[PDB]
């Protein structure tokens, strides 16, 4: 996004900057999951 | 969760081979030439026509 | 279905009248 | 493309005849269980009902061919015991699978070898081990490494 | 503010709020009330301006009604649905095991046409459940939530997609109702328009349009704009009418040749009949709104029509051509652009309201099917409408659904908040909807839409991530399924507190400002330009004029659980998640106590939880008991209210409630009267208070690890009630009917001893792991018993019983004492099931207390196993002597970005011991901001900090700063919120002061006791004769593929082989390795497992030769 | 046991098939339903797939452990170990 979450989080983020966090939170999160099939596809395959 | 059994029930007994039920075997044959061998008891009365494999 | 192949097969001869049935 | 198969069955002697059954074998009882569950409710696997099949549609063959019915009715039955036969086999082949009671298909014999689930497939994944158990964890920093 | 039982725990807010906090349960009270027509909705509906409005299940039996056999002959309309009171109360329902439900009665008005007769009488449909007060069902004893269902809406919605092939832009279009089939266009990279119907084979456009009766001169005149058309048409054969539908009919009857007549009028029954084809009143709504089409009036129609369709056809075709603005002839002008289908403007609600209305719909789909079959072969101007009219359908559909469907759950009674947040959770998947194992990334992503609506940071964590959600605090449900939230309407720079409920689409339309943007006395924005959000979800800074709505509050993005959350900014969303997740995980503990520093929430959410008891009318508390409070109203009225006691959950954990209310105390209508189980003075309390030091310690608190004071244990500061059941039925048998009796075959007397006449196990005594709690025999039958068994039951001479024992027993690793006993007899006409005789119901309370490895963790996402409790002693104390409650490791919090909890620990301790701002020559500048109720409190004040208008950065060190002195004189902790701790050990100082606060801890109910298991020896499956774990007493462990991966890698064989065949399979080795590991003899070889000669025998029953050979 | 060499497999012909069962299923029914017992000639019968208790005969005419191995000359069941119903096979002559 072009334009920067600005405050720390000591500083505190605004509700619009925690709001648009969320997005990368969320993709991350529900990512994890599936980025572990890959890894396990790999190693099934080099085992085999 | 749920629980059941087959048609039947185990029994633990261990003896083997060192009781022998005297036995004799009877000879059979088919219609289409195949022969078959029964092992009886002693007591025989042995049946003229048996069903085989 | 598949059973249409009977029907089709059962199709190809046509019903009797009164009067065949008792010549049969 | 043709010569690969036929070159297979010229090869290691054994004959092509294989391919059409005068007779099929039957799966012992215990693999294909009947049991009665707490209650007296019976279950029972789906195997059990497909021989049914095969087993009902021979029996009506051999006894419409005594009476010598016409083509027209043999033909059909034939038929119908091919199919049977075929269904026990690997059910889902012939188009749409038998479905019996519910609306799910019965598990023919190949489907026990085949999907998921399967001593193929499920084998390979290990088994529940006795002389086991499981725990969470705490840091015990008196331990010695061992 | 309204409640009037509030404690008074000061804000540290500094924005006023316009709009009270709506009822948190309206989302499923208001749609319950719309299903059964309530007279408060019914008025409700018309102070919305709105005219002769018609209720859920008045609008289904307008919608059945007219029932008309073919000719005409007759006809059956029902109508007029009443209800009559429920048959018992909710609390009879729950102890007796029924369902709460009240009966149904409708009018049926049949007519005879061919003789002008007219009967009608009332009907029974049946017991028909309804929602308790505070939004729940009571299903066959048990409590069920009814969980909303997020669903895309039915309508019209247009994509793009550009293909590498050449480049180009294709573009299709989808029209999916609400009932019937299917309906899609899409522009090939050929340069062509095509149509699929039901998802057949791709057709051209020209082939429907010439179905409808459109010829060359009407597509030339409307569509000649277009290159694509006209050359489909060109390479179209089709010409005449009659001709296309020549084409199509063959396609969906490949053996019968067409005729014109059924041919013509199956494209009419297909689409274009409301009785096959339903938009469902909202397709209709989003379709007029998207098109243009028949906009300004309450379109009666739910139907497909020639008009639409060819709008839709035409607004394809110049979305491909290019338009960005397109009019309809009797119309209005529409922007050209695709449909994001992920927008709330295009994703709908259904409520409970319309999930039991579409159950309802399909079981008088079966009522009207067998009504009009058998009304064809009956008596007729004899026959009656009740009797014929049979509601066996509608009742076992009505019954399914609570009991089947996915969306009918268990209620989540943890504690007060966990069922709380799970009457208003939104779900994306079920029947319907979508599916766990599918949808990928973009269905569970968040989007621009959902601020005000669904939040963003509170759903589950593992594979339901997005898929699951809470609606937010502010929203509500607009009667056609959409999220609507409030904003406050402005004016040329000033705000005006006039607040208007916008919709996720009408939202675009509009900038809307940030809640906290400065304004003057007067309303008018100081700033010169505000940071707004836009329409396509950007957000940027705009000048103050261009303003037209802002936000209601800086709480309205979040939920109720997340609201809870102190110092929300200072806290990742990864962490922010695990906090809000965990809340819904505590169990009441024996005294609850409210956080000293919390949100405004805690009190809401408590009373909206249905869990306390509030007064319903002013008066005065007449009588109080630990059992009921009775209250005498002003009007002279008399109410009774009984508190239920120990009673429980559906988890396991207590629910006591307990009067907090004296006698002759005047209490103000509403006012909490008793707490819940998670509750105190009527606010929430989910954990308990206490003093942390921020340090590691010995490595005990290494790795997430927590160290506990042994203070916690002997005063109960973390104990908590739980509470099991252990049922057993006696039903009968082939062999007679096996009997409940205190005497047993083979048993101590002393095991007997605790048994009462009638076999249960006496109320009060103490259980222990393997005891009798009922005593029950069964016949036995044949025995044939052994000779060895001969010949010993000779040498005592016992007689054979005739029963064998099958006695209840408590299940392994359990005891406690036993509460209560609830027993059913068929005797006594019960409604026990079928070839049942006899239930026994025995609940089973112990009192635990916190112990190594059980999970604590606090509102922040921080949470860890006790890895150690240490004496009073051992604890680091202040100087004072006071010991530290609680340890926790420095290295865990830096880097997990969740600082808010040293936020916590510093305000909690500034709001344990007072402060007072030395206000002597004005206020100090980093206070000039505070508001005058701050400037000074008494030790143990309560503090509320919201989560986006809290106490700022600058305040907290203030405030620490100022700090009253202890007991003795002096001050414990310095103005950094640090002391000089001693070491309880070795009794020196810790060369550096430690941060000591007070943090609010919550106890997880993720006790370990039902995932502890040990086996030795037990159950075998009856299929593979493998053991069996993970359901029952003695569970295996799972030893998976990576696990032998490992062993091969060590070159471990012998260990990986008695893992795969003695411990598992071998059937014949079991046996073996058990006799020789108790007569002390060496374990013998394995043998081959069950697994392979079952393979072999399968393989050959497939007619395949398999054999082993060397 | 255990000294495999190797596993082969391959088309197996009507001879083969009647090698391995030890009798035909020449009825459909599997159970009877008052009883509770494998009928005479079906899916579950005792004379083709081995006696349902160990050491026992269907009829009860011997149910010692001493008769192991012998057939029952009254119904043909032989006295052997219940396990033996998870290996034996039968077959289907078909017309
Ligand atoms: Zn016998």
């Amino acid at each position: 996004i072009p334009r920067p979450i600005k405050s720390s989080f000591r500083e505190g983020l605004t509700v619009l900057e925690y709001f648009i966090n969320t997005h990368g939170a969320r993709k991350g999160l529900a990512d994890t999951a599936l980025r572990t099939a890959d890894s396990g596809y790999l190693t099934r395959r080099l085992v085999d | 969760v749920l629980r059941g059994s087959r048609l039947g029930a185990v029994s633990y007994e261990t003896d083997r081979n060192h009781d022998l039920a005297p036995r004799q075997v009877a000879r059979y044959r088919t219609d289409n030439g195949e022969e078959f061998d029964v092992p009886f008891a002693d007591d025989a009365e042995i049946p003229g026509t048996w069903l085989c494999r | 279905d598949s059973v249409r192949a009977y029907l089709k097969q059962i199709g190809k001869v046509a019903l009797l009248n009164a009067e065949e049935e008792v010549e049969l | 493309k043709r010569l690969k198969v036929v070159a297979a069955f010229q090869q290691s002697g054994n004959s092509p005849m294989g391919m059409v059954l005068d007779a099929v074998p039957v799966i012992p009882p215990e693999l294909r269980p009947m049991v009665q569950l707490d209650g007296g409710r019976f279950a029972t696997s789906d195997l059990n009902d497909l021989y049914r099949r095969v087993i009902n549609r021979n029996n009506r063959l051999k006894r419409l061919i005594d009476l010598g019915a016409p083509e027209i009715i043999v033909n059909n039955e034939k038929r119908m015991l091919q199919e049977s036969v075929d269904a026990l086999f690997d059910n889902g082949r012939r188009g749409r699978p038998v479905t019996g009671p519910g609306n799910r298909p019965l598990k023919s014999l190949s489907d026990l070898l085949k999907g998921k689930q399967g001593r193929f497939r499920q084998n390979l994944l290990g088994k529940r081990v006795d002389y086991s158990g499981r725990s969470v964890i705490v840091v015990g920093p008196q331990l010695k490494l061992h | 503010n309204s409640v009037p039982g509030a404690p008074n725990r000061v804000s540290f807010a500094k924005l006023r709020e316009p709009l009270e906090v709506p009822g948190l349960l309206d989302v499923q009270t208001d749609s319950f009330e719309w299903l059964v027509g309530s007279d408060r909705w019914r008025q409700a509906a018309i102070d919305r301006g709105e005219e002769n409005p018609v209720g859920g299940l008045e609008e289904v039996l307008a919608e059945l009604s007219p029932i008309e056999d073919f000719s005409g002959s007759m006809s059956l309309s029902f109508s007029d649905p009443r209800f009559d009171e429920v048959k018992a109360s909710v609390d009879e329902c729950k102890d007796k095991d029924m369902t709460y439900a009240a009966p149904l009665f409708v009018t049926a008005e049949f007519i005879n046409n061919n003789t002008g007769e007219i009967k009608s009488q009332t009907v029974f449909m049946g017991d028909f459940p309804m929602m308790t007060e505070k939004g729940t069902f009571i299903i066959n004893g048990t409590e069920r939530v009814v969980v909303s269902q997020l669903v895309r809406s039915p309508g019209v919605y247009f994509d793009e997609t550009i293909d590498k092939s050449t480049e180009k832009t294709l573009h299709s279009v989808k029209v999916i109702p609400g009932r019937g089939a299917w309906l899609e266009f899409d522009v090939d990279k050929r340069d062509t328009v095509g149509v699929r119907i039901d998802r057949k084979r791709r057709q051209p456009v020209t082939v429907l349009l010439k179905a409808l009766g459109w010829t060359n001169e009407q597509i030339v005149e409307r569509f000649g704009f277009s290159e694509i058309m006209m050359g489909t048409l060109e390479k179209d054969t089709t010409s005449g009418t009659d001709e296309a539908l020549l084409d199509i009919y063959r396609k969906l009857r490949p053996g019968e040749p067409p005729t014109k007549e059924s041919a013509q009028t199956l494209l009419e029954n297909l689409f274009f009949k409301e009785k096959r084809y339903d938009l469902a009143r909202v397709g209709r709504y989003k379709v007029n709104k998207k098109l243009g089409l028949n906009a300004g009036k309450p379109i009666t129609s739910s139907t497909l029509t020639e008009e639409d369709v060819v709008a839709t056809i035409e607004y394809l075709v110049r979305l491909h051509e290019g338009q960005t603005s397109m009019t309809v002839p009797g119309g209005v002008e529409v922007p050209v652009e695709v449909d994001d289908i992920d927008h709330f403007g295009n994703r709908r609600l259904r409520t409970v309201g319309e999930l039991i209305q579409n159950q309802i719909r399909v079981g008088l789909s079966r009522m009207e099917r067998v009504v009009r079959e058998r009304m064809t072969t009956q008596d007729v101007e004899a026959i009656t409408p009740q009797t014929l009219i049979n509601i066996r359908p509608v009742v076992a559909a009505i019954k399914e659904f609570f009991g089947t469907s996915q969306l009918s759950q268990f209620m989540d009674q943890n504690n007060p908040l966990s069922g709380l947040t799970h009457k208003r959770r939104l779900s994306a998947l079920g029947p319907g909807g979508l599916s766990r194992e599918r949808a990928g990334l973009e269905v569970r992503d968040v989007h621009p839409s959902h601020y005000g609506r669904m939040c963003p940071i509170e759903t589950p964590e593992g594979p339901n991530i997005g898929l699951i959600g809470s609606l937010s605090v502010y929203a509500r449900v607009n009667p056609f399924g959409f999220i609507e939230t409030p904003y406050r309407k402005v004016e040329n720079g000033v705000v005006t507190d006039q607040i208007d409920y916008l919709t996720a689409d009408e939202e675009d339309r509009h900038v809307v400002a940030q809640a906290n943007s400065p304004t003057d006395e007067n309303g008018r924005f100081t700033e010169d330009r505000v940071m707004v959000r836009k329409k396509g979800g950007e957000v940027e800074f705009v000048s103050a004029d261009q303003v037209d709505y802002m936000d209601v509050s800086p709480r309205q993005m979040v939920s109720v659980a997340t609201a809870m959350i102190p110092f929300l900014e200072h806290d990742d969303a990864n962490r922010a998640l695990m906090g809000a997740n965990m809340q819904r995980q505590a169990v009441p503990l024996v005294r609850s106590e409210a956080p000293l520093v919390g949100t405004g929430m805690e009190l809401r959410a408590a009373i909206d939880a249905g869990d306390v008891v509030v007064a319903d009318k002013t008066g005065v508390i007449e009588e109080v008991s630990a059992d009921y409070i009775t209250v005498m109203a002003d009007d002279g009225t008399r109410q009774s209210y009984r508190l239920r006691k120990f009673a429980r959950s559906n988890h396991g954990t207590c629910a006591n409630q307990r009067p907090i209310v004296d006698a002759g105390q005047r209490v103000e209508a509403g006012q909490v009267i008793a707490d819940g189980p998670c509750t105190q003075n009527g606010e929430m309390a989910l954990g308990k208070n206490l003093l942390v030091a921020i340090m590691p310690w010995e490595g005990h608190n290494y790795e997430d690890a927590i160290i506990l004071s042994n203070r916690l244990v002997e005063e109960d500061v973390l104990t908590s009630i739980h509470i099991e059941e252990h049922e057993i039925d006696a039903r009968d048998t082939k062999l007679g009917a096996e009997e409940i009796t205190r005497d047993i075959p083979n048993v101590s007397d002393e095991v007997l001893a605790d048994l009462d006449e009638r076999g249960i196990v006496r109320i009060g005594a103490e259980v222990r792991d393997g005891d009798i709690l009922v005593g029950k025999v069964t016949p036995k039958g044949e025995t044939e018993l052994t000779p060895e068994e001969r010949l010993l039951r000779a040498i005592f001479g016992e007689k054979a019983r005739e029963v064998r024992d099958t006695s209840l027993k408590v299940p392994h690793g359990e005891s406690g004492k036993v509460i209560g006993i609830r027993v059913f007899s068929r005797e006594d006409d019960d409604e026990l099931p079928a070839g049942v005789n006899e239930l026994v119901r025995v609940y089973v309370a112990q009192k635990r207390k916190i112990s190594d490895g059980d999970k604590l963790a606090g509102r922040h996402g921080n949470k860890g196993v006790i890895g150690k409790i240490l004496p009073v002693e051992d604890m680091p104390f202040l100087p004072d002597g006071t010991p530290v409650d609680i340890i926790l490791n420095t290295h865990g919090v830096p880097r997990r970005m969740n600082i808010g909890q040293i936020l916590e620990t510093h305000l909690g301790w500034v709001a344990k011991a007072g402060w007072n701002i030395d206000v002597a020559a004005g206020v100090p500048d980093w206070a000039s901001k505070l508001p005058e109720e701050l400037y000074s409190a008494p030790a143990d004040s309560t503090v509320a900090t919201p989560v986006f208008d809290g106490a700022q950065e600058g305040e907290l060190a203030g405030l620490l700063g100022s700090t009253l002195p202890n007991r003795d004189g002096e001050v414990m902790v310095d103005a950094d919120g640090k002391s000089t701790l001693f070491d309880g050990r070795s009794g020196e100082p810790f060369p550096y002061p430690v941060t000591v606060g007070y943090m609010y801890i919550l106890k997880l109910h993720h006790l370990v006791d039902d995932k502890i298991h040990a086996r030795s020896t037990g159950p075998y499956s009856m299929i593979t004769q493998q053991p069996l774990g993970g359901k029952a007493q003695f569970g295996g462990q799972r030893f998976g593929e990576m696990e032998c991966w490992a062993m091969q890698a060590y070159g471990a064989a012998y260990t990986l082989q008695e893992l795969l065949t003695i411990k598992s399979d071998d059937t014949v080795g079991r046996v073996k390795v058990y006799e020789a590991i108790v007569k002390g003899e060496n374990i013998p070889e394995p043998g081959i497992p069950e697994s392979f000669k079952v393979l072999l025998k399968e393989l050959q029953s497939l007619c395949l030769n398999v054999e082993v050979l060397s | 046991v255990n000294f495999f060499d190797e596993l082969r497999i391959g088309l197996a012909t009507a001879d083969d098939i009647r090698n391995w069962s030890y009798g035909e299923v020449k009825k459909p029914e599997t159970i009877n339903y008052r009883t509770l017992k494998p009928e005479k000639d079906g899916l579950f019968c005792e004379k083709i797939f081995g006696p349902t208790r160990d050491w026992e005969c269907y009829c009860g005419k011997y149910k010692r452990v001493r008769f192991k191995g012998i057939i029952c000359e009254r119904c043909g069941v032989e006295v052997t170990r219940a396990k033996v119903r998870r290996e034996r096979m039968g077959h289907i002559e078909l017309a």
